[PDB]
């Protein structure tokens, strides 16, 4: 039934006594269920030691991944790039669920072809695809430029993009000088952020390799930056507005800031802003390139030290107060600019920010993962912020990033019990969270299954989930929030430690038994 | 618009494209004439896509995973192969089910083989055997397993029937391995028969042999409702007051035993045909079990529907369905009393998958508003032929639209309101068109029976009248 | 007792059972204490429709007020002027109580004077006062100003500060020419907004009054912007964005922001940035002055119309979409300036921001409360998001300022449940969160009080707090948000839909009962 | 720093001020020469403070309605007069109770007459009769009514003593009429007076000639603990865990009865002296009941407290005294392993009201910290006398210091920690220097007895050792 006043959604509509009792009777009737107690039995067990270890023994069998497939990362990459269509090479079911993905996230509109090639394709492979593919996309939707990666079913099969599109331009399909930058993006090869990374060298190598006679280091006067795989609109935004009021200048290469955030003023814009191609050509004639991620931006420095001769600065994200300070004295180093009187006035409002919230931050133990760069800066934030960073997941970690987490961990007293996880999954940190049981976890939506078992086994046991990362997909416009920088940091403390005293109000509402620490101020 | 302009739409647009896919694309577009009952003299349906044209589809393991097989809510799916299918399809669908996930039930779940190199150079079939084992430690109240196979599984030339048997017989459990690979097909509908064919094959027949379930004479099945917001339940309700027993919901809130048991029912009710009607005609052919099509969107609809229903059964049920068009009159009335004057003459255009693009009509019209355009990803003539019926004279349809096309269609045609998926919300909305998801319901519903209505009709007017809509150009310009 | 490597504070210390065994036996001993059932009858009273009329029925009691007195906002107006000392003459009990009350806030340094008037101050006032304390506090502190405010005894004794300030001068005390810009600040007289409002119109006459003779409207080619009482810093700093990104010439007159964000580099500065002495002397040489918060900057209005000759346009505060579209087609008609391209996009991001987030705000019922401007601005948006406003609270507020609500109210279908308080309190709103359940609060922190009232009659009655307004002393950092602007629409909406999107995850979290509907996706 | 280097800090120090000020201020500040019992030999207290020079201090209202009357939990406190100084005081001060606030409690509630002007032309008496009124209609389960009165009541000639008889005599209730107007005294410390003299005048005879309460041998009362985060109850567990029997709280979690009961005790267990000496000497005075000053901070006050309390007492006292000693001392020997190596030689510098300045003093050393300035916002040469001897040679010594003295001196000194209000706070971390309100105990707490020095202890070490202090200064500068 409904009351026309006040019309119920499936909650609160399915606990009417009528719903319940239809459910009870689908259940006992034909559901063939277990007894609740061996549900219980079997619930409690796996919260236990004893189920961690087999959980932990698992070589097969991945549960609750904390990572996508690789031309996810291409796609997002592409998109920074002005007037580009972000271009798929072989199947289309992958297209809509990366369009699909971004969408969730950044609610905002997320361009992208595929050339839908089919099983047919198996037999000679999908050149045809791509030269009707190619003319179809630039007549109907008038990119400057088509972007290509691939899908995994084009990899196994191993079409060749170089030659396939080569043949596009041969045979008239495109323009002989229409750009169509390429990059290979085996699903089956690291993770999203090497999709990233392979799009871009690609990009890069498209517009310098056979240009290289007439760049000299340091001709331009700017200094070039290379974000990486970034969904915080306000990480483009901050390094930009850092470096415009340092006087330093800068090519941000991929900055799809702009294209992920158009007004809705009554037109839809396929394309807005974006680096330009005279950006990438002109990029080797930068003092230097700086890569803001370093750990998945491994072949794009190789091609920038090798090709462009930058001698690109070991630099961690600029994520906290010391890796944001070193960012800005390289920079400052680079650029011969002084850091300006506005940037140390923030630094020290960020350090008053520190010294007024640390004693609520002080010792607060914390699950969290992500990519390999924003975890360890997370990390290195804690720290500085006197928390326990006690699980550290990277399911896309190598071992040498753990190794470089490990000795950060070791350079402080805060990291003492601490543990970095690679290669292993939310189902593994679940696990984690129920045997060693943290105050939060930093992650992303996914995080929010793990809060609910916990709370299932007690309100004692909840861990609640402090939304950082990607995707975010059940709160709005999270995606406009900032983690780099001084005002990165900022955001990310107030964070912390509201979400710490929000759930201390929560154990202290209970009038009469926890509301004598109720506090008004804290 | 007149039959003249719309086909004069139609050509302006197509003006965009290279010849082939011009000619192609015209085969696709087409106005409406509803005395043609053969849409095969009107429109082409179920073929490849034009590539670079950016396609709404999705593929085979879309049809599969997300669609027939991950709902069932008992059931470990394997999305087999790399990392990416299974993540991205996490929970997107709401196939809403009661259970406690991670113990008796798995739908929000992402099990994955989760494939590297060597996985691609030598195979995942050793993979697949040591995760079936990994599964049955950690998950130990699973009552079944299925094997969702991702583009490189055929690619490789992977035997996942032989492991599926092998470890089926040696741990006496249903492996169920489903050949969806996503270059199969043109779209999620092969998936939906591939996915068919699989349950017939490993899961159907399990109780041929059988005889203790204690059949009614008013058993009944819901084929092909995936319970999105909870439309199942508030579909199942209204059968049981009109005293039936709905053994089973295909595959919505499903579990694998109601599926075992649905060849002991009188009746298979089947709402979505695109899907499900595979399995149906598989069910008369085999157990003598009769099937029919109907619609629970919007009263007219869900009225019609409960008649034709108890029509089949005796004159018992035939009085209880008048019992329960009574209960609710006052009820679906009243929303009609409140929402419809303020929908009246509002003009729709829709753009989903199989089925909705026809089955919802009838709803926006019990509020009055005019579904003026309507299309879908991956229907076959078949559902054409339903549609143009539904649908008024000289209105555009649409086959596996561009994304082009629609942007256009709709800058012409301008319509109050638009209803598609995900990657067509954010457009519409920047230019000042109210949209409504119709695939997930916009986080909403049900909007199935009479609960549902009252649900659809609140946020049709939440959104097309949304405060909102008025705003978009700046009063300075 | 306690564990040395998990010491409890007093939450969850008092938990433990030699605790609640000691707590019992103190009550049963000698607290002499009304039974519980007794105590659960008298609760549950308290949230009746018999017990609301009663208290609505109140004359003479105050409950939980939602307003502070005057010389409050007299100190937080002189803080925003240039090296200026907030000096309050009367009793120095409450300069403590100010300073506190604003240190809590926003977690930073007060600085605010007393002359320590005594009991002995009855018999000849406090002409001694001020001579001693203006000539110890500019020795010992070295402000450029003194700007002079009274507490009530003062008030009551009937000290003419004019007389005082002018006997200081003739006697050498402080130099002719150092200024001392006064006002009476009754605090038996309206509230801190009227403060404000009486401290400003003090400093305006002190700088223009007497030199009106040289002034020409429209001369220095500027908009003076007068705030009024602002508590969030992101306020005065989006205010000049706009105007500096407009093009605009402007002069914020009272402008805390820096004094009340300085950093923590190793100094303390008593004093930073604000209103220039300069600036208030050439004010009346701008070509109009605009008043951010009309309703308490009545007097003001009437000395900038009356003595600068400025035809003050008739502006709503820049809240939410259709009156920051008011505020800046005013400033841009005076100023001549065109709205630039940065603020249609910004304002087109808040338009897709509401298209984005309408569906989970739509209908949503608010009760709220904080001072007049605030409130109505707040009340405004909430219509533009189909929210409902139905409980609006305004302590402090007037009848014409009610019937302007009123009016607001009526224009919009989304106004048809929504009732405006004047003069009610906090136990006031008590009662209608009860009677007329709203689904959140929007205000201060003293509303935290109310959510735990609510929760104890249960869950199904709790009506959560979303902090907006001033105080906040519960949370950190609240203080550097924005409320006014686009920016501030944007905040705001943020906060809302968010909010609403928290509380849906926390009822829908519970396993195989209402976690069918805890979606991943929102 | 040498006794001569700080009194030439002095000198420095008040260089600044007007001759008027500067004669006065010198009278205020000591270098501490612990020899000396006679502190009106060395300093100047309880005077009034000098305009315009930024003193820390509050007035008579703070130290009744906020000190004294505020924490007691079952009655209802008017702040009378206009609205500021309830508003202020509305939870600011962590005097922590059980009760179920706005039914039998109401401690963090604001209950005010709210002056207009018509209040202070014509009077507020009659206001305060029909606000009595109102609080028993509304708050029926009051156990009685104290009025607070603010700066205008006094100025304006109310008479609240007429309307709390009449008003008392005809709701046969205790109203208790507070002459605590901010005009009054210098500081706090006169509104303890007035607090003090109207709990004896209003509350405290009210059992003179009731015998039914049933004493024993060891029956005490708490005096002048206001339960700072909970500072009574980790206090009086002790006292309980000793064989006493704790009748009363003043006033922290205490309620009227506990009051009334306390002239039925064997002996007054005085922490505040400051505060509640004046009831302790009437109690002394009337009923005969000897009271004692002890100090539950650290283990050190603490272990030598619970001894020379159970020596008033009988040998079984005294033995369930060493029990006890010997039940905490692993639990704060344990503390101090773990936190006095991370403290040890570290200087602290505080500023306080009237008890703490000196009371925690033995605390620190329990840690190896070394006092090495305090002083005191209200305190008399009595509270002077029993700091000297607390203090070491050479000590800074301050009395009502100001804003400007205060930053001048810790520029000098370069303590590694200041302990003072919420005032100083932000000034001092601002500086860089570690700091710990030593009022509100920074939310945090309880400090007193052995369940207290354990948060103590990590308090001071999470703060003074924490990571933000070394990141003050930019590394380019
Ligand atoms: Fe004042 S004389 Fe003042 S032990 Fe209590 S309010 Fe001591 S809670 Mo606040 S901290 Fe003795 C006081 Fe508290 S040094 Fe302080 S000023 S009554
Ligand atoms: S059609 Fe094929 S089955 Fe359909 S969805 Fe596409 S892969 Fe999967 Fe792709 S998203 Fe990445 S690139 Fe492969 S792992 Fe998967
Ligand atoms: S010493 Fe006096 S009693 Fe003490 S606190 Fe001051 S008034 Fe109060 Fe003041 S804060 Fe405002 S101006 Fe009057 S109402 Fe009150
Ligand atoms: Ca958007
Ligand atoms: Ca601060």
């Amino acid at each position: 039934s409904q009351q026309v006043d006040k019309i119920k959604a499936s909650y609160p509509l399915f606990l009417d006594q009528d719903y319940k009792d239809m459910l009870a009777k689908k259940r006992d009737g034909f559901e063939e269920k277990y007894p609740q107690d061996k549900i219980d039995e079997v619930f409690q067990w796996t919260t236990t030691k004893e189920y961690q270890e087999l959980n932990f023994q698992r070589e097969a069998l991945t549960v609750n991944p904390a990572k996508a497939c690789q031309p996810l990362g291409a796609v997002l990459c592409a998109l920074g790039f002005e007037k580009t269509m972000p271009y798929v090479h072989g199947s289309q079911g992958c297209v809509a669920y990366f369009r699909s993905y971004f969408n969730r996230h950044f609610r905002e509109p997320v361009s992208c072809v595929s050339d839908s090639m089919t099983e047919d394709a198996a037999v000679f492979g999908g050149q045809q695809n791509m030269k009707d593919g190619l003319q179809n996309c630039k007549a109907t939707y008038k990119p400057d430029m088509i972007a290509v990666s691939t899908t995994c079913m084009a990899e196994v099969i191993g079409d060749d993009l170089n030659a396939f599109i080569n043949n596009s331009k041969k045979e008239g399909f495109i323009p002989d000088e229409f750009p169509v930058p390429f990059a290979h993006t085996p699903s089956f090869v690291g993770s999203h952020v090497t999709g990233w990374d392979n799009m871009f060298e690609g990009i890069a190598r498209y517009f310098t390799l056979k240009s290289m006679d007439d760049k000299v280091v340091g001709s331009n006067k700017k200094i070039n930056i290379v974000p990486g795989f970034e969904t915080y609109l306000g990480n483009f935004r901050v390094i930009k507005r850092m470096l415009s009021e340092m006087g330093v200048g800068y090519s941000l290469l991929s900055d799809p800031e702009e294209v992920l955030d158009t007004p809705a003023d009554g037109q839809f814009r396929m394309y807005a802003g974006g680096t330009t191609q005279e950006e990438m050509k002109d990029a080797p004639n930068a003092l230097n390139t700086v890569l803001l991620q370093p750990w998945h931006l491994e072949k794009t420095k190789k091609f920038v030290e090798g090709t462009w001769k930058h001698e690109v600065p070991k630099l961690n994200i600029p994520m906290g107060l010391d890796w944001t300070d070193e960012f800005l004295m390289k920079v400052s180093e680079i650029s011969g600019q002084p850091i300006p009187a506005s940037l140390t006035k923030e630094r020290g409002r960020l350090v008053d920010m520190m010294t007024d919230s640390h004693t609520w931050l002080h010792g607060k133990r914390f699950a969290l993962w992500g990519d390999p760069d924003f975890v360890m800066g997370l990390v290195k934030f804690l720290l500085e912020l006197g928390c326990e960073p006690v699980h550290i997941l990277c399911h896309n970690g190598n071992k040498r990033w753990k190794k470089a987490v490990d000795a950060i961990l070791a350079a402080s007293p805060y990291g003492k019990n601490a543990t970095v996880y690679i290669g292993k999954d939310l189902w593994h940190l679940r696990s984690l969270v129920f045997t060693d049981k943290p105050d939060f976890m930093i992650g992303n939506s996914y995080g929010k299954f793990i809060q609910r078992d916990t709370l299932h086994k007690g309100k004692e046991f909840e861990v609640p989930l402090i939304r950082i990362g990607f995707p975010i997909f059940d709160r709005h416009h999270l995606h406009r929030s900032t983690t780099l920088g001084y005002e990165g940091a900022m955001q990310i403390l107030t964070t912390l430690v509201n979400s710490i005293l929000e759930r201390l109000d929560e154990e202290t509402r209970g009038m009469q038994a926890t509301d004598y620490n109720h506090d008004l101020v804290r | 618009m007149s039959r003249e302009e719309v086909e004069s739409l139609i050509q302006e647009v197509l003006e965009v494209y290279p010849e082939k896919a011009r000619k192609d694309r015209n085969k696709h577009l087409a106005v409406n004439d509803p005395a043609v009952t053969q849409s095969k003299k009107c429109i082409i349906s179920n073929k490849k896509s034009q590539p670079g044209l950016m396609t709404i589809r999705g593929c085979a393991y879309a049809g599969s995973k997300g669609v027939v097989w991950g709902p069932i809510k008992d059931m470990i799916h394997i999305s087999h192969g790399p990392v990416g299918c299974g993540q991205y399809s996490r929970a997107g669908r709401r196939n809403y089910y009661i259970g406690t996930t991670g113990v008796n039930a798995f739908v929000t779940m992402n099990f994955t083989s989760d494939f590297q190199e060597k996985d691609i150079v030598f195979g995942g079939d050793k993979k697949l055997a040591k995760l079936i084992d990994e599964v049955e430690t950690l998950f130990p109240l699973n009552k079944g397993i299925s094997v969702q196979s991702e583009c490189p599984i055929g690619l490789i030339g992977d035997d996942i029937e032989s492991v599926s048997k092998v470890k089926g017989a040696e741990l006496s459990k249903t492996i169920v391995p489903v050949r969806c690979e996503g270059f199969r097909g043109v779209s999620q509908s092969l998936g939906h028969h591939i996915a068919n064919d699989a349950v017939r094959d490993w899961v159907l027949g399990k109780r041929d042999e059988d005889t203790t379930f204690a059949s009614t004479p008013y058993d009944v099945a819901i084929i092909g409702d995936y319970n999105i917001g909870g439309d199942a339940w508030s579909s199942r309700i209204l059968l049981e007051e009109m005293g039936l027993r709905c053994v089973a919901q295909w595959s919505g809130d499903g579990s694998i035993s109601e599926i075992e048991l649905t060849p002991k029912v009188k009746l298979n009710l089947v709402h979505c045909y695109r899907s499900m009607n595979y399995i149906s005609r598989h069910m008369e052919e085999k157990y003598g079990i009769p099937w029919m099509e109907y619609n629970f969107f919007g009263p007219t609809k869900t009225i019609e529907s409960l008649r034709a229903i108890a029509a089949k059964f005796d004159e018992s049920i035939q009085k209880k369905c008048e019992e329960v068009i009574a209960k609710y009159k006052p009820e679906w009335e009243a929303v009609v009393a409140k929402y419809r004057p303020r929908l009246e003459g509002k003009r729709v255009m829709l753009y989903i998958g199989g089925l909705r693009p026809r089955h919802v009509i009838g709803a926006y019209e019990d509020l009055g508003m005019e579904v003026v355009g309507t299309g879908y990803e991956f229907a076959h003539n078949d559902d054409y032929d339903r549609t143009m019926k539904e649908m008024g004279d000289s209105t555009l349809l649409y086959d596996d639209v561009t994304g082009y096309e629609f942007e256009e269609f709709v800058k012409r045609i301008k319509p109050d309101l638009i209803g598609s998926g995900i990657k067509e919300k954010f457009i519409f909305q920047k230019m000042g068109i109210p949209f409504r998801e119709m695939h997930s319901w916009d986080y909403s519903g049900p909007y199935h029976g009479f609960d549902g209505f009252a649900i659809f009709a609140r946020d049709m007017d939440m959104t097309l009248n949304n405060p909102c809509w008025k705003k978009l150009q700046a009063p300075w310009e």
